[PDB]
């Protein structure tokens, strides 16, 4: 919940910044038809830049005013030094994802003796 | 011609430098002698700012004398200084901003054959010592052979608008000319190094999703090596143990640098 | 073809012919040069204008006829033996042959070859030849043929050749190497004393 | 077990084997000549080097060659599992 509004608020943040340097690319590779799209690529740039500003800001007032019981604790008295049901569904997603790894490492190896039986004859042909 | 213009440039700064040099004369000379806690280094202090001072008159003189030698519509002019203001702005900032990059994660192939052959063909219309000959025996993964003067043969592989293999040989060397010899060595120690900072350089030259600065970037430092067995180690002598001068050249900087040096 | 460069070395002092070699090889040999085989070059003379036939051994089955300034033809072995066959017709010459045997030391891409002119059966001289297999383009390869030399030859190192020429794109050939021999072999034969 | 890729590849050797007296390169390739291996014959006429571009001038044998395509595999092999593992 909070958690992945907080990651979702750090992507938002990450994207920023790389359609800013998307912008100035733009503007930079508008010499003087074409104009028509360089314009309207320019415009919706900005009005999803100007999304992007509403999305931050409103999981920003989230983050905020979301301050949940369990924050006594202020930073640096957190990292340790030297001196249910969700833990059953995790192992159970987990076993899944082994087997079907498994079976794909089996496909994967197989597609890779065929490329490279393929390849071989095809170079000795010659 | 734009020579013309830094000349004129430049002398505007020294007629500048001249008014300013006499004026410091003679205003310094106005406030006169200062303590300086000692006889001695008060006539000092005051004999050295005055001499500093008439040298530079003199400098900048000389530089003016020198500088002789070498050298509705309104709107319209406006627009053209616009122009050249974002130009510069936006070039200034994208390698700013570009040159450090806050991305750190991309989660929040099929390309037309003729792409890449007019890819190939552009690339080849500039650098015209380079000669690139497209050819696809097997497939449409592409084989270049690319001629760098009497010097080098180096073989591309591209398995899409790619760079996945390059094996260089040398010019009197037999690339087979034909069903094309991908699979083979130089038989020179020094071809089979060039080959190793081929591949070195196609591992460092990785753009994510344009594909064709890199392929522009690995030609132009391909063409670095035309100036090979003849250009010095900036570190060594011409000839560092025997390889010759550069197995590598700097990426960023196409210099000349030995393996066995560094770089 | 990689650009070559062949010059004669005095023995100095009272060094004998063969002592000069032995030192001169041990000294590419304190190159980290490692010996590749051997290798024999034979040349027999004509008084036809002149006729010049060599044959290096790094060469297995070429036999190379100059006519000083005129064309060289590369040629098969059979050319020796037309050229017996011709014998008769041909003029013969009075043991002008010149021979120049030595070793051959590789030091990294360069090979150096280290040999007596020996005249007859009288050894008297030296010949120096540095290759430079990958260097196809010629005549400013010389950079490095004299960087190389100045290392090991040092005194005596020569100021270039002229089978260099006109400064040009053209490629060094197997002719050029064989031209500069031909140069050298005069030089022995009439340096005379 | 049976890896078919080197029965093919034993299969196309003999037959390039077989090939080689046959070949459209070994006869006469100018003319009135003495028809054997134009290559070898134009690295002649063009002073060819001692090992370089002759030596032996292809002289393997079917064992070598299979050998050595059979060791490529293996290493090939050997190596994925590693990474795979990794």
């Amino acid at each position: 919940n909070t958690a992945s509004l907080c990651r979702i608020g750090q992507e938002t943040v990450q994207d920023i910044v790389y359609r800013t340097m998307e912008i100035f690319q733009l503007l930079r590779n508008m010499q003087l038809g074409t104009y028509q799209d360089r314009l309207t690529k320019l415009q919706d740039n900005l009005r999803q830049l100007s999304v992007l500003f509403r999305k931050l800001r409103l999981v920003y007032d989230k983050c905020n005013e979301n301050c949940g019981g369990m924050d006594p604790i202020p930073v640096e008295q957190l990292i340790p030094y030297v001196e249910s049901e969700e833990r059953r569904e995790i192992a159970e997603v987990n076993k899944k994802l082994k087997q079907k790894n498994q079976q794909l490492k089996q496909i994967m190896d197989q597609l890779r003796n065929l490329i490279w039986d393929i390849n071989a004859m095809l170079a000795m042909r010659n | 011609v734009s020579v013309n213009l830094e000349a004129f440039s430049q002398a505007i700064s020294a007629i500048q430098a001249l008014r300013s040099s006499v004026s410091r004369v003679f205003d310094c000379l106005k406030d006169g002698m200062r303590n300086k806690e000692t006889l001695e280094g008060r006539e000092k202090a005051f004999i050295a700012h005055f001499q500093d001072n008439l040298h530079s008159v003199n400098r900048d003189l000389n530089e003016l004398e020198r500088l002789s030698n070498l050298v509705l519509y309104s709107q319209l002019l406006q627009a053209y200084k616009w122009s050249n203001k974002l130009q510069y702005h936006a070039g200034l900032a994208s390698g700013l901003l570009n040159q450090q990059s806050l991305k750190r994660s991309a989660n929040q192939l099929v390309l037309p054959p003729q792409y890449v052959d007019d890819v190939i063909s552009r690339i080849d219309r500039m650098f015209p010592e380079m000669s690139i000959h497209l050819s696809r025996p097997n497939g449409t993964s592409a084989m270049l052979l690319v001629t760098l003067g009497k010097v080098l043969k180096v073989i591309v592989v591209m398995r899409s608008l790619f760079i996945d293999r390059t094996i260089v040989k040398g010019y009197n060397e037999n690339v087979y000319t034909e069903d094309l010899d991908i699979w083979s060595k130089s038989n020179y120690q020094v071809f089979q190094k060039v080959t190793d900072h081929a591949t070195t350089a196609l591992l460092h030259y990785q753009l994510p999703q344009m594909p064709d600065v890199v392929v522009r970037s690995f030609m132009t430092w391909l063409r670095s090596y035309i100036k090979l067995f003849q250009a010095p180690c900036q570190r060594c002598g011409k000839f560092l143990q025997d390889g010759l001068p550069p197995t590598w050249r700097d990426f960023r900087t196409l210099e000349a640098f030995h393996d066995t040096c560094r770089q | 073809m990689g650009v070559t460069c062949v010059s004669q070395m005095p023995v100095a002092e009272g060094k004998s012919v063969q002592q000069t070699v032995e030192l001169l090889t041990r000294k590419l040999e304190m190159l980290g040069a490692e010996k590749q085989g051997t290798f024999c070059v034979d040349c027999e003379t004509y008084h036809t204008k002149l006729m010049y036939v060599m044959h290096n051994s790094e060469y297995p089955l070429s036999c190379f006829a100059l006519f000083e300034n005129g064309p060289c033809l590369i040629a098969d072995t059979n050319f020796d033996v037309l050229m017996v066959k011709l014998k008769g017709f041909f003029q013969s010459a009075k043991a002008s042959k010149i021979e120049t045997r030595g070793t051959r030391y590789q030091y990294c891409d360069f090979l150096v070859k280290v040999g007596t002119v020996t005249m007859g059966p009288s050894a008297r001289g030296i010949s120096v030849e540095v290759e430079y297999g990958p260097c196809v383009v010629a005549s400013d390869c010389w950079s490095l043929l004299l960087e190389f030399l100045q290392s090991f030859l040092g005194s005596h190192t020569p100021g270039a050749p002229a089978v260099f020429g006109n400064r040009h794109d053209a490629v060094y050939g197997p002719a050029d190497t064989m031209v500069q021999y031909m140069e050298l072999f005069n030089k022995i034969r009439k340096q005379q004393q | 077990d049976h890896l078919y890729v080197l029965e093919h590849n034993l299969h196309l050797l003999i037959r390039e084997f077989h090939k080689q007296t046959l070949s459209s390169i070994m006869m006469p390739h100018p003319a009135s000549a003495p028809f054997g291996h134009k290559r070898m014959r134009l690295s002649g006429p063009q002073a060819f080097d001692k090992n370089e571009i002759n030596s032996l001038q292809s002289s393997e044998g079917l064992l070598e060659k299979i050998i050595k395509q059979a060791k490529h595999i293996f290493l090939r092999s050997r190596a994925a599992a590693t990474i795979d593992s990794l």
